[PDB]
RNA sequence: UUGGGCGUAAAGGGCUCGCAGGCGGUUUCUUAAGUCUGAUGUGAAAGCCCCCGGCUCAACCGGGGAGGGUCAUUGGAAACUGGGGAACUUGAGUGCAGAAGAGGAGAGUGGAAUUCCACGUGUAGCGGUGAAAUGCGUAGAGAUGUGGAGGAACACCAGUGGCGAAGGCGACUCUCUGGUCUGUAACUGACGCUGAGGAGCGAAAGCGUGGGGAGCGAACAGGAUUAGAUACCCUGGUAGUCCACGCCGUAAACGAUGAGUGCUAAGUGUUAGGGGGUUUCCGCCCCUUAGUGCUGCAGCUAACGCAUUAAGCACUCCGCCUG
RNA sequence: GGUGGUGCAUGGUUGUCGUCAGCUCGUGUCGUGAGAUGUUGGGUUAAGUCCCGCAACGAGCGCAACCCUUGAUCUUAGUUG
């Protein structure tokens, strides 16, 4: 669509007054615009994320709200790039090389249970090792091939993630997210204002995102 | 916006201190050094780091400098115009001088301007003597500084209006 | 109240005694001339350097195995040599003696050997500093797998001694299992008096 | 001043009313005292400064300039500060209709208690502390049921509620009396702010005179604790605590933040209102002033933290600080 | 030659808190700085033992185990038993 799907609002009337300061008489919300300026805010972000797939840098998608990290999850996949899925585990970015070194670890760890030694201690060896497979893996998710610092950032709640977009500052990363009525859009420089907790828009729009890209690629 | 590292940066120590933390067994010494970092072309920023060993401590320091880098405007070798540095009680006066006069300034504050490179500059240091508070009162006036040229554009006018 | 020595510990388990003979109502005397033995050769080879010398004994005739790759130099110019000394071990032991060189490849990880060269380089008025932060890399990238230093003393400092010792790898000594190699040297100043105390991981065993 | 500060580092007067003084809403004519600018007359010489000349550079010595007035006469300009004249209404007041209140002074009134007294019943202890003891009781206590006598304070309502400039102000009624807020637009048309000295208020203790004295209670006595205990604890208890009129003029008299004015994100209670949308039902919501709290941007902050009730951004006036 | 002084000139040793469960660093973040985080919060055990969150992610020395010895037994060995 590019019709009203769920864009309508936000569950409550406290919010951060950034810039609602001159809009005309509309409704209970006053802020109906947004459902016009969303689209041409949304295109913008369709021509960045089109001009970062064709100059090939690899975006990334980051959320924990809880109903968001599945959606995320599946549309990452198959749009071919970098996702979090679970804790934001602080200053990945800035300490990537930790991040790096560490993955090794895992990467390591599947060569041994592929190929490498299978069979020291029947028991203990794999019932410690498989449990720390899972541990850190479900943690990380699908940061494992990085490799190179992402040229930009898409996340879905400022609000909740504070430490991504303040990680993001630092490395002066483009950053785009969706941005709900009580975020702040002061410091992001593309901004969707739609709602974080519509659960049909947001893997609508990650899904316009997508494919987006996917069409950019060729 | 960050400089990167294409760049020839020289360091001068401004400073190590002596610092102790009071642990059960007696008292616990480490050693915070900052150090001015830049080259002289216009590039400064100060770092800071805390370790046990002074060498690699000044290393910490030197690392924390260069990823933490910023510019200045040069005109003619020179601030364009009055400036007054206010961090935290740090209060410092720079003025432009005539293209004879030199360097004129304090301990710290001669070492970060003339890292930058400034060839002819007065100063003075009205807060208090703290050195790391006067480098992050006169980077702050420094950044504060404002080219011709923008400002020109900015009023949607032209450097010969300007100067006239 | 400090450690007990790791090697100490390990010997007979993990170690051998470096004196490998059986004796029975002559274990006094055997153990006194190996004693006399060791410090003979200690002694006169402190130059060329050397670390752990075993003792051997067959029919009351004494054999010897020398360590280093150095008197792997002396083996060549000093044959002629190797057989003067020796000739002392005989007259010194009674009964004549038998020898053996073996060459340790990779000095840099024998804990006599690297505490005699930071013996060596502080009494030639070298900066513990230096000398021991670039011992220890040295080690390190020589291949072992934790290294931990230490010195005291009247540390140039001379109105009052301290201690300080570097290290950076996994050196676990509580674990038994482990392959701790250590060693300790005494260098005089003329400040004071300077020890040293080195040992490296290497591995574990099994 | 150029060139600092006053919440906790030194520093906001205890508070208020106000003489002098310092400051001054908008428009419009006029006057040129302030103001800005020419002309003239001086601001000696020698010095500092500039440019030249000379002692074999100059030290120095010359020659010529320039500067040096909160300066006198005179001319020119009128934007601003003053002066005068004519407007205007937002500031400031008056009138009109409401609303609230422990606001103040005076008179009277009432309820539960504590104590004392007399009376009935009433036996053996009551009271008290970490244990105890001093005390009160067979001359009949305490307890318990009556009736009086008195003096002090007004339980729940009562709420980071309300009022007051501050101290402070709570039972009820009445007499007198102060200030505030709301809506108006009918009136005057700048009548305003601040305020050294001055004047008045100014808790509690304290003092003087005359009453009053239930309880509490400095002093003081007795009993405990302690090595000692001139105290902490217990039993008493004088002065005071109360009333009328004077006097003292202090408090951590604190929000440790002077008064006035204007501007600068929000959210959220609560007090007294006003308007509107569904009803002129209730109660639902939206605006809206004035208070009175709580979180929180920018900003400030040395940190705490303050943040439309600024400790932010600014202007006037006063007071105060300089180890 | 000093068993003569100086353990407040030292090495090298040893006791003690204490076999207590703590003590630290790499990199990164916040603070301006002393600094903080990790090392806190839920339970857990003997434990900084483990798991769960958490601007932290890891690592090191400590704890555990790897060692000795006593507890049941299989194979080999039967002399001086």
């Amino acid at each position: 669509l590019l019709e009203a799907g769920v864009h309508f609002g936000h569950q409550t009337r406290r919010w951060n007054p950034k810039m609602k300061r001159y809009i005309f008489t509309e409704r209970n919300g006053i802020y109906i615009i947004d459902l016009q300026k969303t689209v041409k805010k949304v295109e913008e972000a369709y021509n960045f994320t089109k001009n970062l797939a064709a100059e090939g840098g690899k975006i990334l998608f980051v959320g924990t709200k809880k109903q968001a990290q599945d959606s995320v999850k599946e549309e990452a996949q198959r749009s071919g790039m970098y996702y979090v899925n679970q804790r934001w585990l602080g200053g990945t970015l800035t300490n990537f090389e930790t991040i790096q070194k560490r993955i090794k670890r895992l990467k390591d760890i599947e060569k041994m249970q592929e190929n490498g030694t299978f069979d020291v201690l029947p028991k203990k060896e794999v019932v410690q090792l498989k449990k720390e497979l899972e541990r850190l893996e479900k943690f990380l998710g699908g940061i494992k091939d990085m490799k190179d610092l992402p040229d930009a950032l898409f996340i879905i709640d400022p609000r909740k993630e504070r430490i991504a977009v303040a990680e993001a500052r630092k490395l002066n990363i483009p950053i785009i997210g969706i941005v709900d009525t009580n975020c702040d859009p002061d410091e992001i420089d593309v901004v969707i204002p739609a709602n974080d907790d519509a659960i049909r828009a947001v893997k609508l729009l990650t899904s316009k995102m997508a494919d987006a890209i996917l069409e950019a690629k060729q | 916006r960050i400089d990167p590292s294409k760049l020839e940066l020289e360091e001068r120590l401004v400073t190590v201190n002596r610092v102790a933390k009071v642990v059960k067994g007696g008292r616990r010494f480490r050693f915070a050094a900052l150090v001015v970092v830049g080259d002289k072309n216009g590039h400064v920023g100060f770092g800071t780091g805390k370790a046990q060993e002074v060498p690699e401590a000044i290393r910490k320091a030197v690392e924390d400098a260069k990823k933490n880098l910023i510019e200045v405007p040069m005109v003619g070798t020179t601030i364009p115009h009055e400036i007054i540095g206010r961090f935290g009680a740090g209060n410092i006066l720079l003025k432009p001088a005539s293209e004879g006069t030199g360097v004129i300034a304090g301990g710290p504050v001669r070492a970060v301007l003339e890292l930058a490179g400034v060839a002819d500059i007065l100063s003075k240091s009205l807060g208090s003597n703290t050195p790391i508070n006067m480098i992050r009162a006169t980077l702050q006036g420094l950044s504060e500084l404002k080219r011709a040229e923008d400002v020109a554009k900015l009023r949607g006018k032209s450097v010969e209006e300007l100067l006239g | 109240g400090q450690k007990v020595n790791p090697v100490g510990l390990r010997i007979g388990v993990i170690r051998d005694w470096e004196s490998k003979w059986y004796a029975g109502k002559d274990y006094a005397d055997f153990l006194h001339e190996d004693l006399k033995i060791r410090e003979y050769i200690s002694k006169r080879l402190s130059d060329a350097s050397v670390s752990k010398v075993e003792i051997e004994r067959a029919a009351n005739r004494v054999n010897i195995t020398i360590h280093t790759a150095k008197p792997g130099m002396v083996i060549g110019k000093g044959g002629s040599e190797v057989e003067a000394l020796r000739k002392a071990l005989n007259s010194l032991t009674g009964k004549r003696v038998h020898i053996n060189i073996l060459e340790i490849k990779r000095a840099d990880l024998d804990a006599q050997l690297v505490a005699d060269n930071i013996a060596r380089q502080l009494e030639n008025r070298v900066s513990f500093r230096r000398a021991q932060k670039q011992q220890i890399q040295r080690t390190m990238r020589a291949g072992a797998q934790g290294v931990k230093t230490m010195v005291s003393g009247r540390l140039g400092g001379a109105d009052i001694a301290r201690s300080e010792y570097y290290s950076e790898g996994t050196v676990p000594l509580h674990t038994l299992r482990a392959d701790i190699d250590y060693a300790t040297s005494e260098a005089d100043t003329t400040y004071g008096k300077l020890g040293v105390k080195v040992w490296i991981y290497r591995g574990e065993v099994l």
